């Protein structure tokens, strides 16, 4: 448990998630704006 | 058939483009050839100064060896040439 | 044998027992560039080692 | 035999090209 | 040093000579 | 009519566009230096 | 036990073999050799 | 209003003249045979 | 050579004593050719992509077209309203006339170039040299990729028509 | 509905249309064709293949490319918070980074793209055919940069993003693969020229059949957009081959339909074949053969003298191409004709 | 014929009896390849010639998963006084023969009894499937049997466990294996992941399967994927078999607990490691090491063991057209010749430089330690200063067959140094089936090879079969009719 | 249609034909087993694979 590249990895899951949650809510906001 | 086309098809003649375009080419141009003027992109991709290839002796290659730790060895491996 | 040296190349089917394998072979260095006439090997035979068949056709 | 299997094949594509340059079904114009 | 102004010159010559046609306006 | 600038077909043209200008740009620094 | 209606008659060309009689006998001709080794 | 054409002529020595510096930096660059 | 193989021969040869493979004419040949296939794939793919509607599966779509009719089996502005659609408009044609014509216009355009690759060398004006091109400062040579293209290429050139020739330079 | 509040945005047909295919198509396919970009220019594959790839390094447009990684490392993809880098731009860079990148980034724009393909066709409302044309060439990538690699030894071995990188990709095969020689390869050679071929037959084969349905000297301005129906007369071009070569067309609907099987086809074919490398499990012998060889100095067929090729583009190259497996190869040992 | 095979897209009647019958052909060349891999497979030996070495492609599955007894009285194994029941490479085989004409059989009922009770929905007078029904439960169905796999077989609670290894192919055996759940579960070669995966997703397989059997397909599901057509089901599922597909070919290819080293071969990557060879030496090294002689301390290695690290065992040598089992190759491996070490007159030990992958042929070079050349076969005789003989090159043999001997004479040492470029050399029959001398790859790599194309043309069409499904409308043509869009 | 002993007690099993359900309703219930999904076999392709390395996992023959 607690390895350096458990670590990395998980690092790199919020990554993924933080251009999901940033592309996918400004997606949204120009969606209902017109 | 339908299209929500902007305008385009004359922009480039547009007389506010050329204008405030009149200070964005040249001033992006310049913006990179100091990316390299500097010195700088080296140091950013690591890429080798035409003097920092094989140490001012030795002639083998920094041919990384292992792959878990191959960073360290890059960098014994630059640290190197001195 | 198409290179000069005479050392025979042929690949075929009735040698070459293949369609990968053998072709029709080029004219021989010997006579380069050199119009070979059918007509002029003196033996249809010497016809057939320098090539020969290949220009003709 | 394989120089054989080889020629036949052959002496086929001659075959079925013949059939199809002169027993082409005609296209009809409707 | 560098001629590179003569050909830049001779360059802009023919494709300005339409400018001034152009804008002199003559049947081009 | 009424036209805008800040529009995606406008996006896109400056994703590749200006770091393009840049690279050319940064292109010349290139073919200056030696040794 | 009545017959079957999804039983539609099986369609097939007089050229759509020539299309494919070639194909698969040219086919042969490259694929051979290989055969042979 | 800048003469469509002329916005083709100017620009059309943009790449006509970068690639002749890119054409010259290959007879004495770092990537020369010198 | 005229047989599959000899081809091969014919060509390795080649790519062994006149960098062809690094022409900006050998290019030319792919450069086409590597586009009616890609092309070829389009105008028959697009083209397909839109028939009318003559026949629901009963039997195929391709009878969409009794020969000798002037109309056409396929619709053409259904047709660009896809690619326009595809690749941003002004980039899919428009014109049908202006689209067939461009079909001879990518293949025989380069295949002739290649044409005339060949047929310059045949004369010995071949692809780019640039074995060590790129230097060090002390002089190194520093590799280019083209630089490994070389020993593949020395090393076909040592070999091709061994015991054929008792000097040691190549001039055909 | 929030749902179709996103979609209503996203697929409105804006000058170049987005679409959902947009979320994945456009990312990837930007820091892929970009990535390239950016090595291309400034990043050195010294480290891995002890070459330069950068036009800084003052490689030339042809002579650059983000090489693979160094065959140490394996088919690991090089995170950037990969263990390999351990997450560092300046080393991952090193580490040769940018490949398993650029790969795989345009793996995913190849895939979002034929998705961008089906979107649209079903909008718009056309059969998928365009979309389904494009399985030739998601073969192809996949085949030659992903399976490829996999099977064989390293990443390393893989293709290299560049020209003469490719272009070496290629005697690489014809040396230790002897690729020319297989029945696969040589039918992607039989989609990549007819189709070809097709693409101009018929290309000009239109060009001069159409008739005079507009007025001036020029064809353009001639009928369309859609008008009037058709330009060429598939009747009066028919006869004309039915003549010439022998045998003609009839029908546009297959005319178009072969067009799209011939290449897309022999196309794929290949990438078969080319499976059959990752495995060394290719076509380089003629069994029959070698044995009618071994015992007779007398029987050469182009088979053995291509053959011998290989050997000599091996012994010469393998070395300061596959550094890693450090060869030691001297003066004598290497084979080579004579005088030569 | 293109559309051939569209006559049962709706009536599950002669639908059936469609996959009752490809289904019988399946295993009706189950067992039948098998008494044929059965009727060829010369048992006699597994240490030189084990069965993943004459081709077998069929038998190896088998074993892996227990049948290794068979009615001829031996076993994969070596043992001789053993035999399970019917359930020997023998029944098995027979079984599925069964099956398949009993399959068969049953596949008729269903072409003429195709019109069917409960073949149509009551509602309407048209017949139909509920999909995501007939899912649920062969969902679950799928997840119980799975499940109890792990739960008995794999782990013995009733059943025979599996095929398991230790590391070097040397003492395999088919034996129970208890799972593992903590992380090394997940090891591609720890068994416990195997017996603890199938027991985890059949019992997660059985939930989803109650859940899908009972819940209902919520509408923008069941009409953006048009399911209620068979179609998309053809589609939503060869994805799913190809995406499998790669990955077995792709276990087969890199070390992997369910693919046996013993049962199919060496992994390519066990030359690459140079693997077998560190340890071979580790082995010399520790036996030498106590009390014992270089010639005494190669005889500990074993054949099996020696065997492993030769080339001519490694799938990454074959070519496409190599038509048969690795023994057509090479000759049927007799026995080890015993590791061979060169010196010369200095008596320096130099070592031979090995051929890798690629190379289909290599040049015989010889550098001692530290990596100099000290001596090489020259193709070029005029120039050559390492050539043999002028550094005269010896080889001497500790252990094997040859042990104990030394030779002298430049043609034989010249002549070891080649076969010393595969690794360790064996004496091979040849003459029994007439050997050629090309080894071939593996089936480990050439099942590898099929789940390829057929993973490959798999994919492809689940856009093709998956386009059918989303664009069923346009296909017969897209309407006569749209005005500009 | 024809009647059939093992029939009878075969449908309803297959008579709820169109059984839909309410809009998409039970789909984020759905792609939330995905997300967990997903993940899980990218967490293995990377053990695998060889950059996640977790303590006492060495991905060998040398497993036992
Ligand atoms: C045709 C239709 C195409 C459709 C197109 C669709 C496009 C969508 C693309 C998305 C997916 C692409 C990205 C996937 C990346 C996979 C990463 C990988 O590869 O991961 C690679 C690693 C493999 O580990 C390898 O392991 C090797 C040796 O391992 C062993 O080495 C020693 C053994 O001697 C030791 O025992 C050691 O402990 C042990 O690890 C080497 O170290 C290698 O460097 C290392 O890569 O992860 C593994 O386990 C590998 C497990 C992956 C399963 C197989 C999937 C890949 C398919 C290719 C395999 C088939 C082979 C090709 C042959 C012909 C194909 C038809
Ligand atoms: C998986 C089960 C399955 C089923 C039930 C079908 C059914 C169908 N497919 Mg299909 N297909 C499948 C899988 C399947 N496919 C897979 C995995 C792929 C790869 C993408 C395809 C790719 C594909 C294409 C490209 C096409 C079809 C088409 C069809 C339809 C054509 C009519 C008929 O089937 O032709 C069968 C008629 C025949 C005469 C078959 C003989 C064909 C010979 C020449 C192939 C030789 C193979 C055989 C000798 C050995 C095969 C073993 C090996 C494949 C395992 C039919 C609905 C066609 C379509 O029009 O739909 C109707 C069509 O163009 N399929
Ligand atoms: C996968 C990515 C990829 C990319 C981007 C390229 C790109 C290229 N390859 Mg290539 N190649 C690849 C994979 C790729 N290859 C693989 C996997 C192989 C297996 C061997 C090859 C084998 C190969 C050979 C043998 C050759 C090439 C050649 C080329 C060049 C000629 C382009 C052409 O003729 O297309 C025709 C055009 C189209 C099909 C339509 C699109 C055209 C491209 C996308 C645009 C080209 C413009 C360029 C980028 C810059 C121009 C600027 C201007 C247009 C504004 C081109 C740079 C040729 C070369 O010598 O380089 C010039 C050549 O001889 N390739
Ligand atoms: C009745 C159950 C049953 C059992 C116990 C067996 C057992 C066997 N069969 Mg077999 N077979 C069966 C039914 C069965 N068969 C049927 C109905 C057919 C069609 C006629 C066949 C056709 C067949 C052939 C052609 C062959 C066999 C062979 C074999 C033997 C080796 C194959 C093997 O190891 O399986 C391997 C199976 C797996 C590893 C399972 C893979 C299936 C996937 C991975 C599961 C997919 C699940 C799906 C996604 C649902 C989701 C799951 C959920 C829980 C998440 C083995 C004795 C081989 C043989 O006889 O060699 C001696 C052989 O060549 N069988
Ligand atoms: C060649 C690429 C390709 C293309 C063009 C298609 C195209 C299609 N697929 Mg499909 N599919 C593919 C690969 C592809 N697929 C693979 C590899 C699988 C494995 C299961 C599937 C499984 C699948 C199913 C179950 C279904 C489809 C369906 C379809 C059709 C509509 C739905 C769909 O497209 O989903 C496309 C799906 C995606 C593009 C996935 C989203 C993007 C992924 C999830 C990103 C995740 C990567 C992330 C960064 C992790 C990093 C990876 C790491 C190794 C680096 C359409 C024709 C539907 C259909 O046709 O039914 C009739 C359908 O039900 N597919
Ligand atoms: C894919 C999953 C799977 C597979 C492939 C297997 C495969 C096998 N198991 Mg097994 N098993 C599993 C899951 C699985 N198991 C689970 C979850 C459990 C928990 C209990 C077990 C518990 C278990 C035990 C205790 C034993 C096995 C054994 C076996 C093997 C012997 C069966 C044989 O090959 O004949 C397969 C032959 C056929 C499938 C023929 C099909 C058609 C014929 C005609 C059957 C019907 C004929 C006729 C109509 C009458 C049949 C019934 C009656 C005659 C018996 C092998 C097949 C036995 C072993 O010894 O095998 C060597 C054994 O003793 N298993
Ligand atoms: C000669 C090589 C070749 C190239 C250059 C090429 C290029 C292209 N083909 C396309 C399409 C097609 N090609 C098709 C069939 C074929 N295409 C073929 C061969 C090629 N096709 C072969 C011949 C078949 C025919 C037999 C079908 C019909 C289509 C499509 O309809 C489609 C199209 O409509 O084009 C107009 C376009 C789709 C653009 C895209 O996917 O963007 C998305 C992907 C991006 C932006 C990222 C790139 C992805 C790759 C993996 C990254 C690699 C980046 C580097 C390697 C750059 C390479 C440069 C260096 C190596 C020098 C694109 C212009
Ligand atoms: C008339 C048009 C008709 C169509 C056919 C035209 C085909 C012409 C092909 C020419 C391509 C290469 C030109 C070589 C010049 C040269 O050499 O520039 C090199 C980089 O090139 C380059 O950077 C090539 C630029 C291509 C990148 C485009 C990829 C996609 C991005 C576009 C997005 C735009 C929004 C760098 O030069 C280097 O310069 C020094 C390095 O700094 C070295 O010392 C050497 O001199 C070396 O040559
Ligand atoms: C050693 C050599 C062996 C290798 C073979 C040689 C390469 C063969 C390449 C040609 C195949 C392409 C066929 C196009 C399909 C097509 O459109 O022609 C169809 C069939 O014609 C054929 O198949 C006929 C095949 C024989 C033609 C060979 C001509 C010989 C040389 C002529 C020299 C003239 C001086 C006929 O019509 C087609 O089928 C019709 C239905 O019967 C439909 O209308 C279709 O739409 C389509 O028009
Ligand atoms: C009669 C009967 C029986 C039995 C039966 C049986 C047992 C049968 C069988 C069987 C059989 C007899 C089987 C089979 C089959 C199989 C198959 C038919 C297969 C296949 C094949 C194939 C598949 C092939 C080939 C190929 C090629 C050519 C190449 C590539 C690969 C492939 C494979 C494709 C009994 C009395 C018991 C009861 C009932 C009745
Ligand atoms: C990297 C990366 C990224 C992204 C990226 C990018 C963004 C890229 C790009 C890019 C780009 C965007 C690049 C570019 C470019 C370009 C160039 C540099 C160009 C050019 C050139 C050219 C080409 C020119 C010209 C010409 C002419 C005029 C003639 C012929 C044709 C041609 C075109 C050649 C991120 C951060 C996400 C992550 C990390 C990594
Ligand atoms: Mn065959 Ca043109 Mn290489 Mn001398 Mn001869």
């Amino acid at each position: 448990t607690i390895t350096p590249s458990l670590k990395g990895f998980f690092i790199g899951l919020l990554s993924g998630a933080v251009v999901l949650g940033l592309t996918f809510a400004v997606l949204i906001a120009i969606s209902q704006i017109d | 058939g339908t299209t929500g086309e902007r305008p385009f098809s004359d922009i480039i003649t547009s007389v506010r483009y050329w204008v405030i375009h009149s200070i964005t080419i040249p001033a992006l141009f310049i913006a990179g050839w100091l990316f390299v003027s500097t010195g700088l992109a080296y140091d950013v991709f690591g890429t080798p100064r035409p003097d920092s290839y094989y140490a001012q002796e030795q002639r083998s290659i920094p041919l990384v060896t292992d792959r878990f730790e191959a960073k360290q060895q890059v960098e014994t491996f630059l640290e190197q040439l001195k | 044998d198409i290179d000069g040296i005479r050392e025979p190349v042929s690949g075929s089917l009735l040698y070459g027992n293949n369609i990968i394998t053998g072709a029709v072979v080029p004219s021989s260095n010997a006579i380069g560039l050199h119009f070979y006439p059918i007509w002029e090997a003196a033996s249809l035979d010497e016809w057939l080692y320098n090539g020969g068949p290949y220009q003709l056709i | 035999m394989e120089t054989i299997t080889y020629v036949f094949i052959f002496a086929c594509i001659i075959a079925l090209f013949f059939f199809a340059i002169f027993f082409r079904e005609p296209p009809r114009i409707t | 040093i560098a001629q590179l102004t003569m050909i830049a010159m001779i360059g802009i010559a023919g494709p300005m000579i339409i400018f001034l046609l152009a804008v002199r306006r003559g049947n081009l | 009519v009424s036209y805008p600038i800040f529009t995606v077909r406008w996006v896109a043209v400056h994703t590749l566009a200006v770091p393009t200008i840049f690279f050319l740009g940064a292109i010349a620094a290139m073919q200056f230096i030696q040794r | 036990m009545e017959p079957n209606p999804n039983r539609q008659p099986v369609e097939l060309n007089r050229t759509s073999l020539y299309l494919g009689l070639l194909l698969i006998l040219v086919l042969a001709l490259l694929f051979s050799s290989y055969f042979f080794n | 209003r800048i003469p469509l054409w002329i916005v083709a002529t100017v620009a059309g020595m943009g790449v006509i003249v970068i690639v002749g510096l890119f054409f010259y930096g290959a007879y004495a660059g770092l990537g020369s045979s010198l | 050579p005229l047989g599959i193989s000899g081809t091969f021969n014919f060509m390795i040869v080649f790519q062994a004593e006149h960098n062809i493979l690094m022409h900006p004419f050998h290019q030319l040949g792919v450069a086409g050719v590597f586009g009616g296939a890609l092309f070829c794939a389009m105008h028959g793919s697009l083209v397909t992509s839109s028939l009318i509607r003559e026949t629901t599966e009963t039997e195929s779509a391709n009878y969409g077209y009794k020969f000798g009719q002037e109309e056409e089996t396929y619709n053409i502005v259904a047709a660009h309203g896809y690619f326009g659609r595809l690749i941003f408009q002004y980039a899919s044609f428009n014109n049908s006339r202006s689209l067939h014509f461009f079909l001879a216009a990518w293949r025989v355009v380069g295949v002739w170039f290649a044409a005339l690759g060949i047929s310059t060398m045949a004369f010995n004006l071949n692809g780019f040299n640039f074995n060590h091109s790129v230097i060090d400062a002390k002089g190194n040579v520093i590799n280019t990729w083209a630089d490994i293209i070389n020993r593949a290429n020395l090393g076909m050139e040592v070999m091709h028509e061994r015991n054929a020739h008792n000097f040691p330079l190549d001039l055909a | 509905g929030w749902f179709d509040i996103l979609d209503d945005w996203l697929k409105r047909d804006r000058f170049v249309f987005v679409g959902w295919s947009g979320i994945l198509l456009f990312p990837c396919a930007y820091l892929a064709l970009g990535g390239w970009l950016t090595g291309t220019t400034f990043v050195t594959s010294w480290y891995t293949h002890g070459l330069a790839s950068s036009y800084l390094e003052g490689c030339n447009f042809l002579t650059v490319a983000v090489s693979t990684p160094a065959n140490s490392m394996g088919h690991s993809l090089l995170l950037l918070w990969g263990p390999e880098a351990q997450g560092d731009f300046t080393r991952w860079c090193q580490l040769g980074g940018l490949w398993t990148f650029i790969a795989l980034h345009g793996a995913f724009g190849l895939i979002g793209f034929m998705l961008r393909q089906f979107e649209i066709a079903r909008l718009v409302g056309v059969r998928p055919y365009n979309a389904i044309a494009f399985s030739a060439p998601i073969a192809v990538f996949v085949s030659v940069f992903l399976i490829y690699p996999l099977g064989q030894s390293s990443w390393f071995f893989a293709p290299s993003f560049g020209v003469a990188a490719i272009f070496r990709f290629l005697l690489f095969f014809q040396g230790f693969h002897n690729w020319t020689l297989n029945p696969f390869h040589m039918m992607g050679v039989a989609g990549v020229l007819g189709g070809a071929l097709l693409c101009a037959i018929h290309g000009a084969t239109v060009e001069n059949t159409l008739f005079q349905d507009g007025e001036g000297a020029s064809t353009f301005r001639a009928f369309n957009p859609t008008q009037a129906e058709e330009t060429y007369s598939m009747v009066t071009a028919n006869r004309f081959w039915s003549q010439i070569f022998g045998i003609a067309f009839s029908n546009k609907r297959w005319l178009h339909f072969f067009m799209l099987f011939v290449p897309v086809t022999g196309l794929w074919m290949s990438a078969i074949g080319v499976v059959g490398l990752a495995l060394n499990l290719r076509s380089y012998d003629f069994i029959s053969q070698e044995i009618r060889a071994a015992e007779d100095p007398e029987f050469e067929t182009f088979y053995t003298k291509n053959l011998l090729l290989n050997e000599g583009i091996r012994a010469w190259m393998a070395p300061q191409d596959q550094p890693h497996e450090n060869f030691v190869f001297p003066e004598e040992v290497l084979p080579r004709g004579n005088a030569l | 014929w293109y559309r051939v095979h569209t006559v049962l897209i709706n009536d599950p009647g002669r639908l059936i009896a469609a996959h009752l019958m490809h289904t019988a052909l399946v295993a009706g060349w189950a067992g039948s390849m098998a008494l044929y891999e059965l009727a060829t497979f010369d048992p006699s030996d597994p240490v030189l010639n084990p069965m993943w070495r004459q081709g077998m492609f069929v038998l190896p599955f088998m074993a892996r998963l227990g049948v290794t007894g068979s009615w001829s009285g031996w076993s994969i194994t070596g043992e001789t006084g053993i035999d399970p029941g019917f359930w020997s490479f023998e029944g098995v085989a027979l079984a599925h023969i069964v099956l398949s004409g009993l399959l068969f059989l049953a596949a008729c009922w269903h072409w003429v009894y195709w019109d069917l009770e409960l073949f149509r929905d009551p509602r309407t007078g048209e017949p139909a499937l509920d999909l995501p029904k007939m899912f649920g439960i062969h969902l679950f169905l799928a997840g119980l049997l799975c499940f109890g796999f792990g739960a008995f077989h794999l782990t013995g609670l009733f059943g025979p466990g599996m095929w398991v290894s230790d590391p070097y192919g040397l003492t395999g055996s088919v034996q129970p294996v208890a799972p593992e759940w903590g992380p090394d579960g997940f090891n591609p070669y720890n068994p416990g992941g195997v017996v603890a995966h199938h027991i985890a997703a059949g019992i997660v397989g059985i939930i989803a399967g109650l859940f899908h059997i009972l819940v209902r397909p919520p509408q923008r599901l069941y009409k953006a994927l048009r399911m209620g057509n068979i179609e998309t089901v053809l589609s939503s599922s060869i994805a799913a078999v190809f995406f499998a597909a790669f990955v077995v070919a792709g276990t087969m290819w890199y070390g992997s607990a369910t693919t046996p080293i013993e049962l199919f071969g060496p992994t390519r990557y066990q030359w690459d490691s140079s693997y077998f060879q560190q340890e071979i030496n580790r082995r010399v090294q520790a036996s030498l090491a106590s009390g014992a002689t270089l010639e005494e301390a190669w005889s500990a290695i074993p054949e099996k063991l020696a065997f492993y690290d030769y080339i001519g065992n490694n799938p990454a040598k074959g070519g496409l057209f190599r038509t048969g089992p690795m023994n057509k190759g090479d000759g049927i491996a007799q026995a080890w010749k015993g590791h061979a070490v060169f010196r010369n007159k200095e008596g320096e030990e130099l070592f031979v430089r090995r051929m890798p992958a690629f190379f289909e042929s290599f040049p015989v070079i010889l550098t001692d330690k530290n990596g100099v050349v000290k001596a090489d076969i020259p193709f070029r005789r005029a120039e050559s200063k390492y050539s043999f003989e002028q550094q005269g090159v010896t080889v001497s043999f500790y252990g094997g067959e040859l042990n104990g001997q030394t030779f002298t004479d430049p043609p034989t040492v010249k002549s070891y140094a080649r076969k010393a470029i595969f690794g360790e050399i064996f004496e091979f029959d040849t003459e029994t089936l007439n050997s050629d001398g090309i080894f071939r790859t593996s089936p480990r790599g050439w099942f590898t090879f099929a789940h390829a194309v057929f993973a490959l043309l798999f994919f492809f069409g689940h856009i093709w079969h998956g386009a059918r499904t989303l664009f069923r409308d346009v296909f017969s043509g897209i309407d006569p009719e749209l005005s500009p869009e | 249609a024809r009647r059939t002993w093992l029939g009878d007690i075969l449908r309803p099993l297959n008579s709820e034909y169109g059984k839909v359900a309410p809009g998409w309703g039970t789909t984020p219930l759905m792609a939330v087993f995905m997300g967990l999904f997903l993940v899980f076999l990218l967490i293995i392709l990377e053990i695998y694979n060889s950059t996640l390395i977790l303590d006492g996992v060495n991905v060998s023959w040398k497993a036992l």
